[PDB]
């Protein structure tokens, strides 16, 4: 069985393509073309979180919608207070090549990593008064691109070794390793129930994983190039992707195919960040042309543009209550938009 | 006869150009918040606001000369107009020399920086105010033939109304502290930059020769701009100084120059207030990107 | 984490002494420091305050002009130099650390104590003592003068317990927020002016004197002190 | 209008700002270098002369603190992390001269020097290094000397005139590596020939970064 | 490459056996989520001024 397995592979791919074609009875803008396209919202800046001295590469909100962490290529990791623009902590990183950061749901730990191939977890609520690193997770052979806290004691990391992984923080070990990607994995998103997570990779494909069994459940194609950002719809039944081809897309798990493509002729710069709203109506997508296009999910209308930043927007995030949006760019500035 | 309206139109045009350019520079600098922790940017902002005021105080003299050397409103807005003009023309040249000294410091201590500015700015402003105080405290405008003039030290209080004190030095300190000293400092600084970068030049093609040619072009255009803008007016002023101290070449020369070139010289000297913003905040690529984005 | 403090003793009237507090366990360089004294029979009262990167120093009106507070971070030591010791300064002085970042727990750790023997929102704890029995629910009430609530949602009241031969320990930093090593059988509930503490079950360590301290601005007046007895 | 705890939070924030700007000022005074090469080249010799991801190397020479970001352990895609090095003072690129006739084993029969040339073309014309100077090291020149005689350069460069002199084939290699620069007057490439020794490569990098510092200062002042 | 091919074909055949649903029902579910939480989405519908913590 040298090429018989390969031939079975193409026949199965064709069968999956036919099954996916069978599901699409009509396009999205044929059953959603009856509701009003609410938008035309500009969300002027309310806070400007200055203090960084290099490109901001990743930010993450807290579950209180009050504290947010930001990572920049200067060996700094700042917990802000978006309400009063205060700084709670300033962690000096051992490796300055940070391009992912996380905030634990309990608010006790902050994750960090990048081109050091190590995910570093910091304790914010020590009795000594200083923020110290708890454990340095090291099992990856490529750059870490995203880390999201499963719980207080579990993390999920995506690396540029065509591999995502799940760790036990206390033991600092590979609880389960998620393999199956062809190119580098660039983004993660954990479902609200914390049982599945999507991972978009440089192979122009995104897959759905089961955290417990440790195997892929669904695979998604459609993009022409690298997938940079990914995020879940609030229900956890859909997820949005963003590629370095100036195109966003929305996949739904049950249908197991794309539904809507967010693109325009005047946008040729790709995407670096994608986030959803509280109701998931707003697809806030940070594009490479120094602005964050506030898309509408149910339609493809570019509802708004957040044109504050004078350099490429690398990270944006929405509060748990949807009150604020915090975009971060290569200009060392964070802006809170409301 | 018919040239007074043309000179007034020139005054208004240069005023509009200065206002527009300086507003653009100030808006770009405000957008580039933080001053980039650079001494040159603070100096540029100070100089931009200085020459913005210097070109905004132009319409008063425009309408004053449009009335054939006549002062319309003789009031505290002769104290104030003289104060703003004689403080802006000093702060402009002083920040212009601050540019040269700070560029020399940056280039000479380039690798020394890899191994106060507000204080200097307020010192420049204080010296400008101290130098401009006489212009605003001894103006003492006087009525002559039913029309007044915003002139200086008309009465002969002491030591002669035309001798050294009491209007023999008021606009010779102008020559000695707005043209002669600033130009000397500027030329010395830029000559030192060319000398410093000459040693490095001595692959030269495309890296050293091209860079040194560009640097000498810039440090030549700056000095030529200053000298050409401030030469005619200061030359007329030094002619007035020499005709009021010793020489008396009045016949068909001083009257002709005062009635012909003096408004032209003044508007040319105010044209520096619009040539400085471009040379110091427009040709730079960092501000060029911001201007293109904000256009 | 420990804050051991030395100095103090038999000081002649109209004298001067310096109290020294040494910090070892934690990062002293990033914490504010409060000095809190307590007369041998009377309650607690605030006597000083210094902050991290000392720029804000606050004194009580009782000892404002003759006391001073000094800290030297490199040796992790807190000092208090007092002058012209009047007789009303006989008290047991405590060192308490604090930090004020968002969601911090100020007045969390207290010191051992130093004895001294020399020869504003009003906090009222009307009930001086209560006969309490094992395994019953008890509640302590504290009353204020000005509203302790602030426009930002906070309510600056602090609850402490002073065991018979022990230093005070924080139970409730805000009006409703517990502390690190405190059992979850303590609870707090207040209003604009009225404030109450609740204990679900009395234990063998809960006997002591309970105090309430305001932190609206900086007078930091403590209350009279409710003393549970079994 | 805000409480005492808010005042102390603001004070803590101000202290954090002062520490942050002090750290930034310290970082902006320290020169950054990116090392790239074909692995078989003298990357290891270069790094060992100065003294599972980025092996970042620190050294101090004539009061300039140096950082050398030795990537190469990354088998991932350079396109997805090369922009993080946008802003290095210079790029150090090492190619082995003893590679024209050394085993054509890049993928399976590809000349090593051709691989180095396409790598240099990729780095030089990359859009993140439009104004980033390149310090090209042409290493293993001794093996070049004792291998020109054994084998001609026509196997790698048939267009060569056949002049198999030591200081003509090396000059030809240098010329072919310069010619990949598609944008001059905005970038200088500093090639280096001293020895297989120390005390000169470090000084060469020091001179190149001094020239880059002077150019950066002139551009900051607006003259150039 | 036999093991890799077997793993790939096994992954694809596991992909095939999935009980899918119509795309229209899925779109209806997403819309129902959107206009079931719309009134509590402050970015979409602006919050009153004296409720916004950012003003
Ligand atoms: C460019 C900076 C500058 C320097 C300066 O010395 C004078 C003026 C100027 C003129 N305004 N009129 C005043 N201030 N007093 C007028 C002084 C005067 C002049 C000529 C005669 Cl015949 C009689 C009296 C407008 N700009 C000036």
């Amino acid at each position: 069985e040298l090429d018989q397995l390969r031939q079975e592979a193409e026949q199965l791919k064709n069968q999956i393509r036919d099954a996916r074609k069978a599901c699409a009875d009509a396009t999205l803008s044929q059953i959603t073309n009856n509701i009003d396209p609410v938008g035309r919202i500009q969300m002027r800046t309310r806070r400007t979180l200055r203090g960084h001295l290099a490109k901001i590469y990743a930010m993450h909100w807290g579950t209180d919608s009050r504290l947010l962490v930001s990572a920049s290529q200067d060996g700094k990791l700042i917990i802000w207070d978006s309400y009063t623009t205060n700084k709670v902590h300033a962690i000096p990183l051992r490796s300055s090549w940070v391009m992912t950061c996380a905030y634990a749901p309990s608010g006790n730990y902050v994750a960090c990593g990048g081109l050091d191939n190590i995910c570093s977890i910091y304790n914010l609520k020590t009795r000594e008064g200083n923020v110290r690193v708890s454990r340095e997770l090291a099992g990856h052979t490529g750059y870490l691109s995203c880390c999201r806290f499963l719980d207080d004691n579990q993390i999920v990391t995506s690396s540029g070794d065509t591999t995502c992984a799940l760790w036990d923080i206390e033991t600092g070990q590979q609880t389960t390793t998620f393999t199956g990607h062809t190119g580098d994995v660039m983004s993660l998103s954990l479902a609200p129930d914390t049982r599945l997570f999507v991972s978009g990779a440089c192979d122009a494909s995104a897959k759905l994983w089961d955290v417990r069994e440790g195997m892929c459940r669904q695979t998604f194609t459609g993009h022409e190039s690298d997938i940079n950002a990914i995020c879940f719809f609030p229900n956890g039944n859909a997820f949005a992707t963003g590629s370095d081809d100036a195109t966003c897309r929305l996949f739904d798990l049950r249908a197991d195919q794309e539904l809507m493509t967010y693109s325009h002729d005047n946008i040729i710069c790709g995407i670096t960040s994608v986030s959803f709203s509280k109701s998931g109506r707003l697809l806030l997508a940070g594009y490479d042309d120094f602005n964050c296009n506030v898309w509408d999910a149910l339609k493809a209308d570019r509802a708004g543009v957040l044109a504050g930043h004078d350099n490429r927007v690398s990270c944006l995030g929405v509060t748990d209550d949807g009150m604020a949006v915090a975009t971060g760019s290569w200009d060392s500035f964070l802006k809170i938009w409301n | 006869a018919r040239v007074r309206i043309l000179i007034s139109v020139v005054y208004w045009v240069v005023c509009a150009l200065g206002l527009a350019g300086n507003l653009l520079v100030l808006y770009l600098m405000k957008s580039m918040q933080g001053w980039r922790k650079s001494s040159i940017n603070l100096f540029v902002t100070n100089l931009a606001l200085t020459d913005f005021q210097f070109v905004l105080t132009l319409p008063f003299w425009a309408v004053e000369n449009a009335l054939d050397f006549k002062w319309p409103f003789g009031k505290a807005m002769c104290k104030i107009v003289s104060m703003v003009t004689s403080m802006n023309m000093y702060a402009s040249v002083f920040f212009l020399t601050a540019m040269s000294v700070t560029r020399y410091h940056s280039v000479a201590s380039a690798l020394k920086s890899h191994r106060s500015a507000k204080a200097l700015c307020v010192w420049i402003w204080a010296l400008a105010a101290l130098a401009s105080l006489p212009s605003a405290i001894f103006s003492t405008t006087v009525k002559v033939m039913g029309e007044e003039l915003c002139l200086v030290r008309f009465p002969d209080k002491l030591l002669g109304r035309d001798r050294q004190f009491w209007l023999g030095l008021y606009h010779s300190q102008k020559v000695l502290l707005g043209f002669v000293l600033p130009l000397g400092i500027i030329i010395l600084c830029y000559l030192l930059l060319v000398r410093f970068i000459a040693d490095r030049r001595a692959r030269p093609t495309g890296a050293s020769a091209r860079r040194l040619s560009k640097v000498t072009k810039s440090v030549t255009i700056v000095v030529l701009s200053f000298f050409l803008c401030w030469l005619p007016n200061q030359a007329l002023t030094t002619w007035s100084i020499l005709i009021k101290f010793n020489a008396v070449p009045f016949s068909q020369e001083y009257f002709l120059c005062q009635v012909y070139a003096f408004p032209v010289s003044v508007c040319l000297a105010h044209s520096n207030s619009c040539l400085n913003p471009v040379l110091y905040c427009l040709v730079r690529r960092e501000f060029r990107k911001a201007l293109k984005s904000l256009l | 984490v420990q804050l051991v403090e030395s100095g103090g003793g038999l000081v002649q009237p109209g004298g001067s002494r310096k109290l020294s507090c040494s910090a070892s366990g934690f990062a002293f360089s990033s914490f504010g420091m409060h000095w809190v004294r307590q007369a041998p029979e009377k309650g607690l009262e605030w006597v000083a305050y210094i902050s991290s990167g000392s720029g804000t120093i606050y004194y009580a009106d009782t000892v404002k002009g003759r006391f001073t507070i000094s800290r030297d971070d490199p040796k992790n030591t807190l000092f208090l130099q007092m002058t012209s010791l009047r007789s009303e300064d006989t008290a047991m002085y405590y060192c308490v650390r604090s930090i004020y970042y968002y969601g911090s727990s100020p007045f969390d750790f207290w010191g051992q104590g130093t004895t001294l023997t020399v020869s504003d929102i009003v906090m009222t704890q009307a009930t001086s003592s209560v006969p309490v029995t094992p395994g019953e629910s008890v509640s302590i009430s504290c009353r204020s003068s000005k509203s302790l609530l602030h426009s930002n949602g906070n309510t600056y009241l602090y609850w402490f317990l002073q065991r018979p031969g022990q230093s005070p320990q924080l139970l409730i930093y805000r009006m409703s927020n517990l502390a690190s090593g405190v059992p979850d059988r303590f609870s707090g509930s207040g209003s604009g002016t009225a404030f109450t503490l609740t204990i679900s079950r009395l234990e063998a360590e809960d006997v002591g004197v309970y105090y309430c301290m305001q932190h609206l601005e900086y007078p930091l007046t403590f209350g009279a002190g409710t003393k549970l007895e079994l | 209008t805000v409480s005492a705890e808010d005042k102390a939070a603001a004070e803590r924030s101000k202290m954090i700002d002062k520490n942050l700007r002090e750290d930034g000022e310290k970082a902006a005074r320290e020169v950054k270098l990116l090392l790239l090469g074909a692995g078989e080249s003298g990357k290891n010799t270069i790094v060992k002369q100065m003294k599972t991801g980025i092996v970042e190397t620190h050294f101090t020479f004539k009061d300039l603190h140096f950082k050398m970001f030795d990537v190469g352990a990354q088998r991932s895609e350079r396109k997805k992390w090369i922009h993080c090095f946008e802003g290095v003072t210079a790029i150090i690129f090492c190619v082995a001269l003893s590679a024209y006739d050394l085993v054509l084993a890049e993928d399976e029969e590809m000349n090593r020097m051709h691989a180095s040339m396409k790598l240099f073309d990729s780095i030089c014309n990359n859009k993140w290094f439009t104004d980033t100077s390149i310090i090209l090291f042409l290493n293993k020149k001794d093996l070049f000397e004792e291998k020109i005689t054994h084998s001609p350069l026509t196997i790698c460069f048939p267009e060569y005139t056949g002049a198999n002199k030591y200081d003509e084939a090396a000059s030809y290699i240098q010329s072919k590596f310069e010619d990949l620069n598609k944008r001059k007057d905005t970038k200088e490439i500093y090639t280096h020939f001293t020895c297989s020794t120390d005390t000169k490569n470090v000084q060469f990098v020091f001179d190149a970064v001094t020239d880059v510092i002077i150019k950066n200062n002139l551009k900051d002042c607006g003259l150039f | 490459s036999i093991a890799q091919a077997r793993k790939l074909v096994e992954q694809l055949k596991m992909e095939a056996n999935i009980d899918r649903i119509k795309v229209s029902k899925a779109a209806a579910d997403l819309m129902a989520y959107c206009e079931a939480h719309a009134k509590e989405d402050p970015l979409l519908t602006p919050v009153p001024a004296s409720e916004n913590p950012f003003r």
